[PDB]
C-alpha cells in the first residue's frame, strides 16, 4: 500500500493538472486532449519534453500551472502532502511515517520526518536565492515584468531537473554566458546530488566523516563530469554543427554543459540533432545513469551503477565481497541496485520496441527518445513534435515508470506472499 | 493417489524411495537440509519445511493429499503438533510412527487413523526367530494360528509329503515348499512348535 | 592458467588459418592480410560474418581449410587436444583434465573426459548422417564433386552454428524447401542446445530424470522459438520486402527459419535489411542470448537469461530465494550470471561506441553488427562489406571475446588476488 | 604516525577512540564481526582478520606501521602467535597487552618491545586507595618517592603552608592546591588550605604517610 | 602417477606439499574450506568435500587417480567409510592413516592396501633415542638385525678404525662416518674417528648393544 499511495497520488497530478491546462486561458491556441495530457505528464514527471513549445502555446497563468507541477512533480508527491498534514495540525503517525519512508526510499525510518523538514526548507530557499543571481541578466534583457518571472521560472526548473524553457531556443542562445552555465549548472547538478547528501554535506563540514553514500556521490559525479566534460569535447572539436564555430572559451562552456546536462536535467547549448552518432552513443550510457538515490533526478541511479559495476569487477578479480571506500556491501544491496538495473533494461526495450512498431523515424532518434523518456532527461533529436498520437502515449507511459521508479511501480500490483518453505538445490550451468 | 511423507528418517525416507519406485506422486517433507537434498532425486515433490507450522502446511498444498504418512517417531512434541494440524485441515488418513505406548496413547486421542510402530513390530518379529531358529518368516492370521515358514531340518530331508502325517497328527496344513529347503505351513500355534520338535 | 592456456591456443588457430588462407593455393583471387585474418577468426570463433564471399574467392582446399576451422572452433579448442593426446596413447593428467572443465564450463571434473568421447562421436555421427539426407537434395542439382562437398560444408556448418554458405545467397534459394529448413535447423537447434543436454536425454529417456539444467534447456528453447516464430510472422506478414510475395505455406516456413537461425546459426531465408525495424529490434534481444553453456553457440546463454529472469521476478514477488522448477538456485549461480550479462553488454557497448567512432553507417545496421558479432550469429543488414580496416580490427576483437565467453577472456589477464580479510559493512541507497 | 591495535577489547577499543581523538591514522583489526562495526566510525582503517595468519597480515599492508598494539591479553595463544609474526616481520615497536606472569615471560622471549599489564596496573593503584582513603592519585617516580594528590581532612582546614611544617619536619614539598576547580601551581607562603581540596604533594614515600596520619 | 590427499592434517597435508615437491600432480580434498585454501599453493587442485558421501567423491573424478591417500585418523567411522567407497570404486592402492588397534583391524577387513601409523611409529623411534642417548636414527631391516647411526663419545675420539675391533668382537660392520658434516661411505682402516661424529654401523641388534654399553 505505501508504494499504491505513490503510484495513485502521481496520476491524479497528471489527471488534474491536464484540466488547469485545458482552459482557454491557459492557452492562447486551442490544445489537444493529448497535447495537455503530455505536457501535464512531461511537468510532473519533471521530464522536459515538449510537444509544443512552453512559451508560446501556454499564457502566465498555464506556465504558473507548470511551475506548480514542476514543483509538485520534482520533489516528490509525499513531500508536500507531509506539510499540509503539519499546517493543518494532524498527527503523524507511524503508518504516515511509512509513506514518508517509501517516497524518499529510505531503509530506516529515523529522523525521515525530519528530512522533510529540511528538504524543503532547503528547495525553496535555494530557488529563491539562484532566481536573484540570474535576476542582474534577464531583466536587462526581458524588461522586470518578464526577465523576473523567466528567472522564477528557470530557477524553479533547473532546480527540480525540469528543462523546461520559455524561450523558442533552450538557452542555446547563452552559450558563452557564464551567469547563465555557472547558476543553472549549480542548481541542477545540487538538486540531483541526492537530499541526503545534502543533509550530510551540510552537518558535517569534513569529508572523513561522511557516510559512505556521501562518499559515492561526491566522488561518483565529480568522475562522471570529468569523463562527459572529455568525451564532448574531444569527439565534438571539429564538428561544424556544434562546438565548431566557436572560440576556446565557448567550447570549453559548451563542452562543460552538454556533459552536466544528461543527468538529468534536459536543457542544451547546442543542437542534440546535427551531434555525432559517437556522442550519442556516450550520452545514452550517460542519462541511462541518473543522479542521486533521493533527488530531484531519475534513471537508474549513480550508486546503483557503481555498485553493480564494483560488484562484478570484484567477481572477475577472484574478491568474494563488493568493497568500496574500504567498506563491505551486503547481498540485500546488491539484489537491489539489480531489480533496479533489469527491470529498467527491460521497460527501456520495450520502449523502443514499441516506438518503431508506431513511429516511422530513424533508429536513433527513437533509441535517444526512450532513454530520455525513461530517465526524465528530456534531450530531443527531433522526434517528440514529430510523434503521432499512439507514439504520444507511450511516452507518457515512459516517463511514468521512469520517475516513479520501476520498483515501486511493479510492488504496486505484484503480490507480497511469503512462504517459509525451501527447496533443495538445483545446479544449473550460467556460462 | 498423492502421499505426503512428513520426515525423512530411515522410516518415512523407505516409504517415499518405495512408493516413488511404484509410480506414485510422493511429497517429501523434512526440517533437515541434507535429508531433502538426498531424497530430491526421490520424490515427485522435496520441501525443506516446517510441519508443525499452518502456514508452511497450506503453502504446500497438503489439503490435495489424501494419505498422509508423519514419520517422525522421537519427537513427540513435533509428532502430536503435525498430526493436530492435519486433522484440523480435514485430511481423510493420517498415519503415524509412535515412539512409545504413551506417544501411542497421545495420539490416539488426537485423532491418527493409524500409529504404526516399526522397531517394536519388527523387534518382536525378529526375538521370535531367534527363539527358535527353524522359523524364517511368519503371518500371525489371529492369536493363535500363523502361517510359519519353516526350514526343514536333517531329519525331512528325503522325507515325502505323503510320509509325514502333519495333516492329521499335528492338523497343521503345508502349503509349499521353496527348494534345508523352505516350508511353508499353518496350524495353531501350539500344534506348530509339536512339528518343529518332533521334525 | 586454465583460462590462459585457452586464449592463447584460440589465438594461435586464428594466425594458422590466416596463413593457411592467404596462400596462392587455397584463393582464387587476391586477397587482403585483413580480409584473411577476418575470414579465418570468423571460422574458428564460428560466426559466419563474410567480408568476401565463400564460393568465389576460396577454391576447394581453400573452403577444406574454412571446414577445418569450423570443425575445431566449433568443438572447441581442448576438444580436439585430448583426442590426439588419446590417439597418441599419452595419458590424462589432472592438470589436462581441469583445462577441459574450464572449456566445456563444467563445475566439477566427475566425468568431462568421457563427455569429450561422447560428444565427439556424436558431432561426426550427426554430421555424416545429415549430410547423406542433404545429398539427396543437393547432388540432383549441383552433380557429385559439388553435390556432395556442398552438403558436407553445410552439414558441418549447420551443426557448429557456423552460418557459411558456399552459395552467394545464403539459402536464400530453399526459402519454402522442406528437406533443407528440417535438416538444417535440426543441426544448429541439437548443436547449439548443449553437450551436457544431449548427453543426459541419450542415457535419461524420461522426462522427470532429467536435471534441472537440462529441463531448462528444452523447455527455454521450446518457448523462446515458439514466441519468435509469433512475433517474426505477424510483423513480417504485410512487408513487401520479405514474406510479402510468398505462399502461405513458405511464410510459416521462412517464419520458423527466422525464429530459431538468430540463436546462433546465423543462416537465412529472408533478406535482413529488408525487414522491419520492429523485427530487428526483437531480433536483438534474440541473439543476445544463445543456447547452452557447452555448446558451439555463444552470447549469454538461455540458462543465464532465465536464471537473472527468475531472480528478478521473485525479488519482485516479495520471494526470498530463485526457484526454478521446484529447485533453489544458490547465490553463487546468480553471481556468475550476472557477470556474464554485465561483462558482455559492456563489451557490446564499446562496440557500438567504437563502430560509431570508425564506420560510416546507419545507426541500426552497426548496433546489428556488434550484437551478431559478440553473439557470434553472423547475421548482416549490409554492413560487413562495407567495413573499413579499423572497422575490422574491431569486429575481430568481439568475435574474439564473444565466442571464448567474456569471463574467460577476463581471467586471462586479471590476477586472482586471494585475501581473507573482510570489512565492515556499508549502507548505501540503490533506488 | 601510523597505529595498527590488534584486537578491540576494552584496552584496544580505548586506544583506538583516543588516537583517533587526537588525530592519527589507526587501522582496528579484530576477528569478531561486531567488534569492527563499533569502532570503524572511531578507526581511520577497520578490518575482520584473524591476526595469528601471515597472510591476513600482510594483507593490511603491517610493515608500513611504526608501532603495532597487540590488546589481546586472554588468548595466550593468539597473543604470542601474533608477536611471534610482527617481530619476523620487522616492526619497530611491538606494544603487548599480557595475561598473568607466565604470559609475560613468554613475550619476552619472543621480543615484545614493551609488555602491559593493564588490569594489574590499575588494581595496584586501587588498592592504595583503599588502603589509604586520603589519596586520590599518586605517581611512583621511584621505590621510594612519590608525588601523591591527597585530600584535606578537618585538621588541616583553616591551616596555612608556612603553618604546616612539610618542609623541614617532613621534608616534603607541596606542589599545588587544588580549589574547587581553581589550581594553585607551586604555592608561595601562606596560602589557606580549605575543607576538602587536593593537597598534591612531593617527598620520600614514608615521609606522606607520616604527614597523613600527624596532620 | 596421480595421486589423491583425502584429509589435509598434520600427516595429509605433509604429504601434499612433499609430492608436489617432487613435480607430482596431487588432488588435495578437505571436508574445511580454510585447510582448502591453505594448500591451494601446494595442491595441483585443491576440493572442498565430504568423502564419506559417494556422490561427492565421484565429482572430484576420483576413478583417475591410481593412489589414494586417506590421511584421516581421529574419525573412525569418517576414514572407514571413505575406504569402503574407494574399494568399491575399484581404487588400486589405498593408503589410510589409523588410530589404533581396533581401527587397524576394521580397515584390514574392508580392503585398505596399507595401514599407516605415524605417530606410534614414530613413538616407537623416539624412544628407542631416550632409552638410548648413543642413538640418533635406526632402520630395523628384521627383528634381529638393525643399521644404527651411533654418536661418537669421548672414548673413541683419536681412535682409528682398525684400533677398534669391532669386526672380530661384535661383529660389526661400519658402513660410513659422518666426518665433520663430510660423509664417508665404506671407511678404510684406518680412520681417525674423532669428538663427536656418525658412526653408521651394522650389525646384529643385540651386538650394537654391546658396542654402545663397553665404547
Ligand atoms: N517438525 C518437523 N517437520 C518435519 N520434519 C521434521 C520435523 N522434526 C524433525 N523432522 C525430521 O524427521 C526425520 C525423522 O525424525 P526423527 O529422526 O526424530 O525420528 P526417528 O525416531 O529417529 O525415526 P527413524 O528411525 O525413521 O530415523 C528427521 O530427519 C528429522 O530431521
Ligand atoms: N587472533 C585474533 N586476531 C584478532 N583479534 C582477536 C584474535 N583473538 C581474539 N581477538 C579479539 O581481541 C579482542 C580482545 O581479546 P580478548 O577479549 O580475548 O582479551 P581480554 O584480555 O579480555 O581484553 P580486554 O580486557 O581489553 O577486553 C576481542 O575483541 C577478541 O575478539
Ligand atoms: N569426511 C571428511 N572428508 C574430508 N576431510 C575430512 C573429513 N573429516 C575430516 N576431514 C579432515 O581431515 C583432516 C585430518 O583429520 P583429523 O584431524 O580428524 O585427523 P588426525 O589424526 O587428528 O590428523 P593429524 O594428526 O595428522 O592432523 C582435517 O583437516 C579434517 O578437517
Ligand atoms: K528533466
Ligand atoms: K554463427
Ligand atoms: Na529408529
Amino acid at each position: 500500500t505505501p508504494p499504491q499511495v505513490l503510484a495513485i497520488g502521481f496520476f491524479l497530478t497528471i489527471i488534474i493538472g491536464a484540466v488547469l491546462l485545458m482552459l482557454p486561458i491557459s492557452t492562447t491556441k486551442p490544445l489537444s486532449w493529448i497535447d495537455a495530457l503530455f505536457t501535464a505528464a512531461s511537468a510532473t514527471t519533471v521530464t522536459g519534453l515538449a510537444v509544443v513549445d512552453t512559451g508560446t502555446q501556454f499564457t502566465v497563468f498555464g506556465q504558473t500551472v507548470i511551475m506548480g507541477l514542476i514543483q509538485i512533480g520534482g520533489l516528490g508527491f509525499m513531500t508536500f502532502a507531509v506539510l499540509i498534514v503539519m499546517i493543518l495540525g494532524k498527527k503523524i503517525g507511524l503508518k504516515e511515517r511509512m509513506l514518508v519512508q517509501e517516497a524518499l526510499n529510505q531503509p530506516t525510518i529515523g529522523g525521515v520526518i525530519g528530512l522533510v523538514k529540511v528538504l524543503f526548507l532547503f528547495s525553496i530557499s535555494i530557488e529563491l536565492i539562484a532566481a536573484l543571481i540570474l535576476s542582474i541578466r534577464l531583466v536587462p534583457q526581458y524588461g522586470w515584468s518578464s526577465g523576473l518571472f523567466a528567472s522564477l521560472f528557470h530557477a524553479i526548473s533547473a532546480f527540480n531537473n525540469a528543462g523546461f524553457s520559455l524561450w523558442p531556443d533552450n538557452l542555446m542562445s547563452y552559450v558563452g554566458d557564464p551567469t547563465v552555465n555557472l547558476v543553472i549548472t549549480f542548481l541542477f547538478i545540487t538538486g540531483g546530488i541526492g537530499f541526503t547528501v545534502l543533509f550530510d554535506v551540510m552537518k558535517n563540514r569534513r569529508f572523513k566523516t561522511f557516510s559512505l553514500h556521501t562518499k559515492l556521490m561526491l566522488t561518483g559525479t565529480l568522475m562522471l563530469n570529468a569523463i562527459a566534460m572529455l568525451t564532448v569535447f574531444i569527439l565534438e572539436y571539429s564538428n561544424p554543427g556544434t562546438l565548431g564555430h566557436l572560440h576556446i572559451v565557448d567550447k570549453l562552456w559548451a563542452s562543460y554543459f552538454q556533459a552536466v546536462t544528461p543527468r538529468t536535467a534536459g536543457f542544451n547549448s547546442l543542437d542534440f540533432g546535427s551531434m555525432r552518432e559517437g556522442t550519442i552513443v556516450f550520452t545514452l550510457l550517460l542519462m541511462f545513469i541518473g543522479a542521486g538515490s533521493a533527488s530531484t533526478a531519475s534513471g537508474i541511479k549513480l550508486t546503483t551503477f557503481i555498485v553493480i559495476l564494483t560488484s562484478v569487477i570484484a567477481y572477475l578479480r577472484g574478491k568474494k565481497e563488493t568493497v568500496i571506500f574500504r567498506r563491505s556491501i551486503k547481498y540485500p544491496i546488491i539484489i537491489k541496485a539489480l531489480a533496479v538495473s533489469v527491470t529498467s533494461l527491460f521497460i527501456v526495450f520495450l520502449g523502443i520496441f514499441a516506438l518503431t512498431i508506431t513511429e516511422q523515424a530513424p533508429f536513433l532518434q527513437i533509441v535517444f527518445e526512450t532513454f530520455s523518456a525513461f530517465g526524465t532527461v528530456g534531450l530531443t533529436m527531433g522526434l517528440t513534435p514529430e510523434l503521432t498520437t499512439a507514439g504520444k502515449c507511450i511516452i507518457i507511459v515512459i516517463m511514468f515508470i521512469g520517475r516513479i521508479g520501476p520498483l515501486t511501480f511493479v510492488f504496486s500490483f505484484a503480490k507480497t506472499e511469503q512462504s517459509n518453505i525451501r527447496y533443495p538445490d538445483g545446479e544449473v550451468f550460467t556460462g | 493417489k498423492q502421499f505426503a511423507v512428513i520426515g525423512l528418517g530411515r522410516f518415512g525416507g523407505s516409504i517415499c524411495k518405495e512408493l516413488h519406485r511404484m509410480g506414485h506422486e510422493v511429497l517429501a517433507v523434512d526440517i533437515n537440509e541434507e535429508k531433502v537434498n538426498a531424497y530430491a532425486s526421490y520424490a515427485t515433490h522435496a520441501v525443506i519445511a516446517n510441519a508443525t507450522e499452518e502456514n508452511e502446511l497450506l503453502s504446500l498444498g497438503i489439503r490435495n493429499f489424501e494419505y498422509v504418512i508423519v514419520a517422525i517417531g522421537a519427537n513427540i512434541q513435533a509428532s502430536t503438533l503435525t498430526t493436530l494440524l492435519l486433522k484440523e485441515l480435514d485430511i481423510p488418513n493420517i498415519w503415524v510412527k509412535a515412539q512409545n505406548y504413551y506417544h501411542h496413547k497421545v495420539l490416539e486421542k488426537i485423532g491418527a487413523d493409524r500409529i504404526i510402530h516399526p522397531e517394536k513390530d519388527m523387534g518382536v518379529k525378529i526375538a521370535q526367530s531367534l527363539s527358535d531358529e527353524n522359523v524364517l518368516n511368519y503371518i500371525d492370521l489371529s492369536d493363535e494360528y500363523s502361517i510359519v515358514e519353516l526350514l526343514a531340518t536333517r531329519k525331512l530331508d528325503s522325507k515325502s509329503i505323503i510320509d509325514l502325517n502333519v495333516r492329521a497328527k499335528y492338523g497343521c496344513t503345508i502349503l509349499a515348499i521353496k527348494h534345508q529347503d523352505c516350508l511353508v505351513i499353518m496350524g495353531h500355534k501350539k500344534d506348530i512348535k509339536r512339528f518343529e520338535n518332533e521334525g
